[PDB]
């Protein structure tokens, strides 16, 4: 029933326009709803539009924002939102309506609004080092810093380390993302035996292996 | 007109859980044909009421939409652990809809789990670039909110420092990493860093000396 693209990259300025494909249903017998996600505001409703007649209700915030259009042909919806700014990279949901219910959604498209070119990260181990915590277990790690656009892939030893092992989410320090990652081992496999954290960034080709070395 | 809904409530297996939603124009009527849709992890949203009490096609028996006062209820009998998700709850005005601030909803599922924090001092390998980005990884928590305070000398610091929204591991507990991001310039005027991390009203912190 529900497919959106997943990602759009768009630069300031720019418009975008994306899809929704229905499934599973007769595309001209239902509304489609879309609703724009944000951690500083929530979810917004954007607009409705009914296929079967066409027509069309915007909300105030996107009545000159957004366009939605629906293909009877292509049991496809669109949405097109114009002039985008940085306050637009949300998430962006199309929501298939009935008898007052809204019950399928799309799996929403990830629209980021921003000039950054294509960055390589730069990749730094994380030992404990300084007063860190003489116990049994140890936690190593590395720092996957200043990239774009996402993602970026950490593995440890080229992957024999599997247990132990947790990758946070990134974090955006301007336009550049930046995330870390880490693997608990015992304490007598390391500095004794090599622990090694494998970064690729494939928008740029990038490959990088560091050692997390005693500091 | 604005939508309330709870921000956060916490509930056991088994249990009755009930989540409301005001119009803050009040009187909820079936003239709003209220939604409630559930938010789980890696942004998948799963319509679960719609026109006040229509359950949606495949939405499990457990589920029930009503009116409360002048609310809008959403009722879950013998909540389950799958349940602990993030639940919005819209209500229609003729011509628009309008979403209310969601509530997070914990289903106790496993004891709870103290954070494992690891502090990590800047490498030697950034520091030639005049920055200093100190990490603090945070894991195996639940519930699944924490609060991350930076100290540097013994006194806090809220400039240069980032925390990442609690993400959820495979053993279904909880983590999350924050950063202080300083020049090195800025790193070598002290001596003592702090990560504090706050959990079910308990502090762990950990600390290095540079
Ligand atoms: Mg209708």
């Amino acid at each position: 029933q529900l497919q959106q693209p997943g990602a759009e990259l768009v630069k300031p300025g720019a418009s975008v326009k994306m899809s929704c494909k229905a499934s599973g249903y007769t595309f001209t017998s239902y509304n489609m709803h879309w609703v724009k996600q944000t951690p500083g505001q929530g979810l917004e409703w954007i607009g409705v539009i009914y296929p079967g007649n066409g027509d069309t209700s915007y909300s105030q915030k996107f009545k000159g924002k957004a366009t939605l259009t629906a293909d009877k042909s292509s049991s496809t919806a669109y949405m097109q939102l114009s002039s985008l700014t940085s306050e637009d990279s949300a998430v962006y949901y199309c929501s298939r309506g009935g008898a007052g219910i809204m019950a399928y959604w799309g799996q929403g498209t990830s629209v980021t609004v921003s000039s950054a070119k294509t960055t390589p990260p730069s990749v730094y181990p994380l030992a404990p080092g300084s007063a860190a915590q003489t116990n049994s277990m140890v936690t190593l790690g590395c720092l996957v810093k200043g990239y774009f656009p996402e993602p970026v892939t950490v593995t440890w030893n080229s992957g024999s380390l599997s247990s132990g092992v947790h990758t946070f989410p990134a974090v955006l320090q301007s336009d550049l993302y930046t995330l870390s990652s880490s693997v608990t081992v015992p304490s007598s496999t390391w500095p004794s035996e090599t622990v090694t954290c494998n970064v690729a960034h494939p928008a740029s080709s990038t490959k990088v292996d560091k050692k997390i070395v005693p500091r | 007109a604005v939508v309330t809904q709870e921000s956060a409530l916490t509930t056991s297996p088994g249990e009755t859980v009930t989540l409301t939603c005001r119009s803050s124009t009040g009187a909820v009527t079936t003239s709003n044909y209220a939604n409630w849709v559930q938010e789980k992890p890696d942004h998948l949203f799963t319509g679960l009421i719609g026109g006040t009490n229509n359950r949606a096609p495949g939405v499990p028996a457990r589920f029930s939409g009503s009116l409360i006062g002048d609310k809008a209820a959403l009722t879950i009998t013998g909540a389950q652990t799958e349940d602990e998700a993030i639940y919005f709850c819209a209500l229609w005005y003729s011509n628009h809809l309008v979403f209310g601030g969601g509530t997070k909803l914990t289903v106790l599922g496993q004891p709870k789990s103290s954070p494992s924090v690891t502090l990590f001092p800047p490498s030697s390998e950034e520091l030639e670039t005049n920055k200093a980005t100190l990490v603090c990884t945070i894991t195996d928590f639940y519930p699944g909110v924490v609060t991350v305070d930076w100290k540097v000398d013994g006194t806090p610091v809220t400039q240069g420092m980032e925390t990442t929204q609690p993400s959820k591991q495979s053993n279904n507990k909880y983590m999350a990493s924050s950063y202080l991001t300083l020049t090195a310039r800025a790193w070598e005027r002290h001596s003592s860093y702090s990560c504090q991390v706050t959990h079910e009203g308990h502090t762990v912190e950990k600390s290095l000396s540079r």
